[PDB]
């Protein structure tokens, strides 16, 4: 909500082919830098 | 994970970027009090000796 | 040969108590280091260090 033309808090955007390597993402992430991810997913054609 | 799970990890999120920014706020600020002292102690003595 | 024998024996068993203190340093470091990280609140974390008996 309006702080993605902003820079009060950093979002990263990006397309993947798979969900899956998004999953392998998700441990990596959460395994070893703590907990601090908020995941949203939208389907892309 | 399921959309709940998600939120408990977001909840935890600002909960980490909250205290490491307290934990970093009290240094700060710490470093602030020797600073006045020091500061204040250092223009004194130079302006003594000016007016002696 | 001899002069090496008995100093080396020495101080490998020094060293291994001492060796062994630090690596036990760094795992229950590594545990609390860990646990803040991905779990958060509450502050204090219940540590137990349990011992199996062999082979379960």
């Amino acid at each position: 909500i309006a702080a993605a033309i902003g820079a009060s808090v950093n979002y990263v955007t990006g397309v993947i082919a798979r969900d899956k390597v998004a999953t392998l993402e998700q441990i990596l992430w959460r395994v070893l830098r703590g907990n601090l991810f908020f995941k949203t997913v939208e389907i892309e054609q | 994970l399921t959309p709940n799970q998600v939120n408990d990890e977001l909840n935890k999120m600002q909960a980490f970027i909250r205290k490491e920014a307290e934990e970093k706020a009290k240094e700060i600020q710490l470093k602030a009090d020797q600073e006045y002292e020091i500061e204040k102690t250092n223009i004194v003595r130079n302006e003594t000796n000016n007016i002696d | 040969e001899q002069s090496l024998r008995v100093q080396l024996v020495r101080l490998a068993k020094t060293a291994y108590v001492d060796v062994f203190i630090n690596w036990f340093h760094i795992k229950a470091l590594r545990v609390y280091v860990e646990s803040v990280l991905r779990y958060g609140l509450p502050p204090h974390f219940n540590i137990k260090i349990i011992a199996v008996p062999p082979k379960n």
